[PDB]
């Protein structure tokens, strides 16, 4: 899934 | 009286709010990070398991400490043999301080000139990739430990980096200013450096999706908290 993070931007967290 | 991590957060807020006062504040921030140790964050050094990494666990985890509109502050923890693959920080400053272990940091920048038609890489590229490759400069590749100073990147220099854990797990504290903001045009792009068919030397760069074997999951931050 995609999460918008402060530390890695648009990140696929899987 | 204040914990070192609170003092770092305060000084990051003063530094990143080049305007007048910025260099002196940035220097003071680097001096604070130089003093930081893993124990100041209640993070015990992690050593290798000597076991393979199962498919369901991430290669890297992240502890968030604080973020404002001006900066984000946290810790990345790399397992043995893992990396944060080559990526950029558009319009962004960044600092890194190793807490335990050893990392190799390769630092590059994008230089746009077209690939010469005869140019060849191994493995070979698809036609759409040949059209997309862009020139870059590889500026440094060195190893850093907790005894090294902080590593700095700016919008215009060393803006692309790759971080490899060397001979076991490693962790580092990162400050990013401003934070990434995909909705505002500041996203994290990944790249491949291409091997044609020392430093600083010219390389070729190909923007690429986030690797299938790289992702990062959060874990709780155990150290003293940053308070408003
Ligand atoms: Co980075």
């Amino acid at each position: 899934y995609i999460v918008k993070t402060f530390w890695l931007g648009s990140h696929r967290q899987c | 009286m204040a914990s070192l991590i609170q003092r770092i957060a305060r000084q990051a807020s003063l530094t990143f709010r080049m305007q007048p006062g910025f260099p002196e504040n940035l220097s003071k921030l680097k001096s604070l990070l130089t003093q930081l140790r893993a124990e100041d964050l209640n993070i015990a050094p992690r050593k290798a398991t000597l076991q393979p990494l199962p498919p369901n666990l991430p290669p890297v985890t992240y502890m968030h400490i604080y973020e404002t509109d001006g900066f984000s502050l946290g810790v990345f923890l790399l397992k043995s043999g893992t990396s944060i693959p080559l990526h950029d920080h558009p319009g962004m400053h960044g600092m890194l301080k190793v807490l335990y272990g050893t990392v190799r940091i390769s630092c590059m920048d994008k230089l746009p000139r077209a690939l010469p038609p005869e140019q060849q890489f191994e493995p070979p590229l698809q036609p759409r990739e040949r059209e997309a490759v862009r020139p870059g400069v590889l500026r440094s590749r060195a190893e850093y430990t907790e005894a090294s100073g902080p590593c700095i990147l700016t919008p215009h220099r060393d803006n692309l980096h790759q971080i490899d854990a060397v001979e076991g797990p490693a962790a580092f504290l990162d400050i990013l200013a401003p934070p990434y903001d995909p909705d505002d045009g500041r996203d994290c792009h990944y790249y491949r450096v291409l091997e044609p068919v020392d430093l600083p030397r010219e390389v070729w760069l190909l923007e690429t999706p986030q690797a299938d074997d790289f992702w990062c999951e959060g874990e709780p931050y155990p150290g003293p908290k940053v308070f408003p």
